[PDB]
RNA sequence: CGUUGGAUUGUUCACCCACUAAUAGGGAACGUGAGCUGGGUUUAGACCGUCGUGAGACAGGUUAGUUUUACCCUACUGAUG
RNA sequence: CUAAUUAGUGACGCGCAUGAAUGGAUUAACGAGAUUCCCACUGUCCCUAUCUACUAUCUAGCGAAACCACAGCCAAGGGAA
RNA sequence: GUUGGACGUGGGUUAGUCGAUCCUAAGAGAUGGGGAAGCUCCGUUUCAAAGGCCUGAUUUUAUGCAGGCCACCAUCGAAAGGGAAUCCGGUUAAGAUUCCGGAACCUGGAUAUGGAUUCUUCACGGUAACGUAACUGAAUGUGGAGACGUCGGCGCGAGCCCUGGGAGGAGUUAUCUUUUCUUCUUAACAGCUUAUCACCCCGGAAUUGGUUUAUCCGGAGAUGGGGUCUUAUGGCUGGAAGAGGCCAGCACCUUUGCUGGCUCCGGUGCGCUUGUGACGGCCCGUGAAAAUCCACAGGAAGGAAUAGUUUUCAUGCCAGGUCGUACUGAUAACCGCAGCAGGUCUCCAAGGUGAACAGCCUCUAGUUGAUAGAAUAAUGUAGAUAAGGGAAGUCGGCAAAAUAGAUCCGUAACUUCGGGAUAAGGAUUGGCUCUAAGGGUCGGGUACGAUCAACUUAGAACUGGUACGGACAAGGGGAAUCUGACUGUCUAAUUAAAACAUAGCAUUGCGAUGGUCAGAAAGUGAUGUUGACGCAAUGUGAUUUCUGCCCAGUGCUCUGAAUGU
């Protein structure tokens, strides 16, 4: 049965801190908590302790994440503008 | 209901004053300190125990003999087997591709 | 009157870094024959949460070239690289993320972090979580850089100054609330002893230029010239302007 | 010879309700703090208004703020001799 | 609201001298914070009474201190009023 | 005061294993140096020609030179961190893990015998995980141990708690109780054996399976069958019954014996304390260092058949210094002028009632210390009660009283939807006697039976001077205004608050040849193991909402001006 309305996750903070401090937390919690699909292995293992450091439960593997997500958004179209400019290199 | 007391001038819960309880052939209840807990040495590939070693506090390693201390395969009180096992085929297949590594590059040289 | 409470610090007694579990100096391999001339390989061993710190570091181990012995170095950890990975660090070497090349030898438009002031210094800008530079052009007789930094500023280097391709890790940090004085009582733990602050305007005057009256108020501009003196220095310190900032930031 | 009971106020004062035969005015170090109480005033904390560049000020408003000793002499009450 | 209210609350506002991070307005939750009323409760009161223990009190032993110009019954008079 | 922590006179503190000693922590601090008139200040690997190990070369000989390394560069700093190794019984007026008795272990130095190994020189076995009584290994290198947060439930161990049978001793016995109380123990160390996890082999999976209290795992190989490993921990045996515990039966001024017997077999668990494992929650917090020990990679070298190699296998020999070791540790051995109702770090922890380390009563142990006697006036201090009224008392309900556990019913405005809420308001509660529901374990060819061990929950009768959370224990509630968001903080000793802080919001400075700050100075220092998601400097004060106009003045600032000072 559902157990709260809104708060989710956030409902340990009780009543304190004003609902749009516990709004931005809650959705940043979310995020940080959850299990993430390993780039390496296949599994979903990627969990996350000490922000921006992830890693796979079997395979072992350890990224160099965002510090509440995995990939990030700058950090992603980076990624892309590095292989871009490479390209330009060998061809 | 028999208490009991501390047999070191040490009166405080430090990990290096842990007691245990004991009944005695006097017939009495008395403490008996106890040593830390060894921990299971760890593989340096990946860190798991590596069976097959036994597992004493540091300097009591040099009381025992050197079969408490390996295992027969090479690499024996240091990695784990599979990880023995990786490092073999990667080394085989490495130093065969460095052949094919050559040959090619012998050729491009030579037609090119 | 007392001596304030920013003139205190300078002395370093209860303000020094609390400096006790942190992993060690991040910074650059030494800048050598390999480095300049080719480039060098290495292995991401391990990468790890400095404290005090928001970015993790990496653990990147390298053959000392002179010697039969392993030698490891300490990088801030650039989003994306991971343990097992291979590190190029060198003049010549590919152009990917968590590799150390010369700012000259990077397009327009590269993304580097840990990128050194002069060449060898190894690395001094953009190392916080979520920071880069980018190189936005290069003047190849006398061969500079030049770079946009974090701050918006634009500097110009040499093009033998080393970086790091990609940006750091552990982003968005600030966008999480502290939500409360225990998160940040935990945060200025690991850092100096900075936290809480008292307002000067709660203070005696023998504490403090904003101290007294019998209602909280400075009763005097409180932009302060360079010019002044120690003891004379706290709030706003050479302000051009003040006030809420209205419209567009960002630098043309 | 008696001259009171209450609502508001720290109040004296004032002002209403109500009873009553009547609800007279005064003194006694503006009787009476080793008799009390401590609400006001009037130290040190603090908020606001006004004034002052400021420290701070206000016979303006507001809140919190340690009430010591008698076994002596006399007086007085009783008590022996 | 009360029998009665310099109290409280809701209104009104040419407001001595309200007012916008000198932050303005609103605000669930929280308070050994200031204030008002209500129910319960009651010796707070009308109006006092009674009980327990330990004191005080009398005895043995033990045994200080404060204070002290000289001292210690009044009325009036004058007199540093 | 015959007593004493007083007075007089003596006696008493035993260590290879317990501490110091060794290591490193914040930190402290010599040295080549650089400042300073100088007492001295700075720096600690820093602009320095910074030191010592392994063995070979000697057969004038004792230690010169021949290699090759290592460039680690003082030292001090923990009687709670790290750390080689000891236990049980007995014993003193007073010492004991220190003495005595027995039984061990560590380190260093010596070493010889046995075993192992070798004619295939430097061991075999197992498909494998890996096995072992052994089974050469220099430089160099690498790995591991030392070595690490917190909370949660779950599993297991130990000691304690509860308890059946029996063998003893004790208490009660008008009456009743096969009863009440008590003894029944087993060290370090050693042998064999014992484990959650992990891993190996066979096998190839949808009809997806396995599986935790807690949803995690499998074609990167699950479920299944068979094996391997750690030895926390437990079991049996050695130690070791000869010790210790409990009894009976004799001896006698004594030192004090002597002789016997018995010391056995079980049960139970959301119990209690403590240890530990596999997991899970948390973080802009991710929770020391060094000494030291071992291992592996490497293969320098040294080595046998007429006899070599081996001291990481067994047994054997010698040695282990210096200092502390008594006692108090507190309502009398410390600090408060004192034998002061104050202060002062910590370990062990029985039974009942009960949610309980609460209160209240008890066992073991320890106390019974605090001037005493006689009375019981006033006034007190501390503890209680009062008819009818019910805040009329007072600045003010100050003080006091009321409430309270648990089960069940029932619960408003408003709200950031989380709360408000034990809202408010109600019923019930003893004793005794029954009923019902809730579990374990074993054999079933490739439906059930049999046995043993637990207080929980509900329902039903009976019963009482209508009592029953019977003592103890235990929230008063409601409607508003002002004010601070909240938790948190301060005026030790008259102010705890609306003051301070806080998250949030905003502004300011700075790209290191720097910002802010320290210093007499410096080859000096804090931020800084730092780099704008940063450091430094101010203001406002959670959320929601909103932050208007004024740059003349005082400040601050400027890619500006220029013929005034
Ligand atoms: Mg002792
Ligand atoms: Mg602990
Ligand atoms: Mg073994
Ligand atoms: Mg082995
Ligand atoms: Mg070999
Ligand atoms: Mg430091
Ligand atoms: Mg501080
Ligand atoms: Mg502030
Ligand atoms: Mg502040
Ligand atoms: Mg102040
Ligand atoms: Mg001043
Ligand atoms: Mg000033
Ligand atoms: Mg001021
Ligand atoms: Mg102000
Ligand atoms: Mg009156
Ligand atoms: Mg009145
Ligand atoms: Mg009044
Ligand atoms: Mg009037
Ligand atoms: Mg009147
Ligand atoms: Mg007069
Ligand atoms: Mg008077
Ligand atoms: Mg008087
Ligand atoms: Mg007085
Ligand atoms: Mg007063
Ligand atoms: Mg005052
Ligand atoms: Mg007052
Ligand atoms: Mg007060
Ligand atoms: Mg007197
Ligand atoms: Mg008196
Ligand atoms: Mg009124
Ligand atoms: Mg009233
Ligand atoms: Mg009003
Ligand atoms: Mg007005
Ligand atoms: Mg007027
Ligand atoms: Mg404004
Ligand atoms: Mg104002
Ligand atoms: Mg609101
Ligand atoms: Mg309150
Ligand atoms: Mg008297
Ligand atoms: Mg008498
Ligand atoms: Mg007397
Ligand atoms: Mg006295
Ligand atoms: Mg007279
Ligand atoms: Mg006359
Ligand atoms: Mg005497
Ligand atoms: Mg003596
Ligand atoms: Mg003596
Ligand atoms: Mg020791
Ligand atoms: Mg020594
Ligand atoms: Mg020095
Ligand atoms: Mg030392
Ligand atoms: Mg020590
Ligand atoms: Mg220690
Ligand atoms: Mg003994
Ligand atoms: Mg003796
Ligand atoms: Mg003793
Ligand atoms: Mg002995
Ligand atoms: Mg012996
Ligand atoms: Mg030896
Ligand atoms: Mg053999
Ligand atoms: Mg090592
Ligand atoms: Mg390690
Ligand atoms: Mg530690
Ligand atoms: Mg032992
Ligand atoms: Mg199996
Ligand atoms: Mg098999
Ligand atoms: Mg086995
Ligand atoms: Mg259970
Ligand atoms: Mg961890
Ligand atoms: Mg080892
Ligand atoms: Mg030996
Ligand atoms: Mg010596
Ligand atoms: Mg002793
Ligand atoms: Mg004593
Ligand atoms: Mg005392
Ligand atoms: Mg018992
Ligand atoms: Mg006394
Ligand atoms: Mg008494
Ligand atoms: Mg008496
Ligand atoms: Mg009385
Ligand atoms: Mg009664
Ligand atoms: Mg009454
Ligand atoms: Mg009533
Ligand atoms: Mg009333
Ligand atoms: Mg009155
Ligand atoms: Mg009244
Ligand atoms: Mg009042
Ligand atoms: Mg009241
Ligand atoms: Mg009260
Ligand atoms: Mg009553
Ligand atoms: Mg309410
Ligand atoms: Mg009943
Ligand atoms: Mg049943
Ligand atoms: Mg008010
Ligand atoms: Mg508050
Ligand atoms: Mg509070
Ligand atoms: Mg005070
Ligand atoms: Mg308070
Ligand atoms: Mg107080
Ligand atoms: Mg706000
Ligand atoms: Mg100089
Ligand atoms: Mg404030
Ligand atoms: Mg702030
Ligand atoms: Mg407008
Ligand atoms: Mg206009
Ligand atoms: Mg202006
Ligand atoms: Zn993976």
């Amino acid at each position: 049965a559902k157990r709260t309305k809104k708060v989710g996750i956030t409902g340990k903070y009780g009543v304190r801190y004003g609902s749009s401090l516990r709004r931005q937390v809650k959705k940043l919690e979310i995020q940080q908590h959850a299990r993430y699909d390993c780039s390496f292995c296949g599994k979903k293992t990627v969990k996350r302790g000490a922000a921006g450091i992830w890693t796979c439960s079997c395979c072992k593997k350890t990224v160099a994440g965002g510090a509440y997500t995995v990939s990030t958004a700058a950090a992603a179209t980076v990624r892309s503008t590095i292989r871009r400019l490479r390209e330009m290199v060998e061809a | 209901a028999q208490r009991v007391t501390f047999r070191r001038r040490n009166p405080y819960n430090t990990r290096s004053n842990k007691i245990k309880v004991v009944k005695t052939p006097g017939g009495i209840l008395r403490a008996q300190h106890v040593k830390k807990l060894a921990t299971r040495p760890k593989c340096g590939d990946c860190g798991s125990a590596l069976q097959g070693i036994s597992t004493l506090r540091p300097r009591q390693y040099a009381t025992v003999s050197k079969t408490h201390k390996t295992v027969s395969r090479a690499y024996g009180g240091s990695r784990c087997a599979n990880c023995v096992k990786e490092r073999i085929i990667r080394a085989f297949l490495i130093e065969e591709q460095k052949i094919v590594k050559k040959v090619v590059k012998e050729q491009t040289e030579a037609a090119k | 009157g007392r001596v304030i409470r920013n003139q205190r610090k300078g002395a370093g007694s209860i303000f020094t870094s609390h400096t006790r579990l942190r992993q060690g100096a991040a910074k650059l391999r030494t800048l050598d024959y390999a480095e300049r001339h080719g480039y060098i390989r290495g292995i991401v061993k391990q990468i790890v949460h400095d404290s005090g710190r928001g970015a993790p570091l990496a653990k990147v181990v390298f053959r000392d070239p002179y010697k039969y012995r392993l030698r490891e170095e300490i990088f801030i950890a650039n989003e994306g690289v991971h343990t097992g990975q291979f590190i190029y660090a060198g003049k010549k070497a590919s152009l990917n993320v968590g590799n150390v090349l010369p700012l000259g030898s990077v397009p327009e438009g590269t993304i580097v972090s840990n990128v050194e002031e002069k060449p060898g210094d190894r690395g001094a800008l953009a190392r916080a979580s979520g920071n880069y530079v980018i190189i936005i052009g290069h003047n190849p007789d006398e061969n500079k850089t030049r770079v946009r930094l974090p701050s918006g500023a634009k500097k110009v280097i040499s093009s033998d100054a080393r970086g790091v391709i990609g940006v750091i890790a552990g982003g968005g940090r600030v966008d999480k609330p502290l939500l409360k004085a225990g998160r940040a009582f935990h945060k200025y733990r690991l850092k100096r002893n900075s936290w809480p602050k008292t307002r000067g305007v709660a203070m005696n005057p023998v504490d403090h230029p904003h101290g007294g009256g019998n209602h909280q108020h400075i009763g005097k501009a409180s932009t302060i010239s360079r010019g002044a003196v120690s003891g004379q220095k706290a709030g706003l310190i050479a302000a051009r302007r003040t006030g809420l900032l209205r419209g567009s930031q960002k630098t043309q």
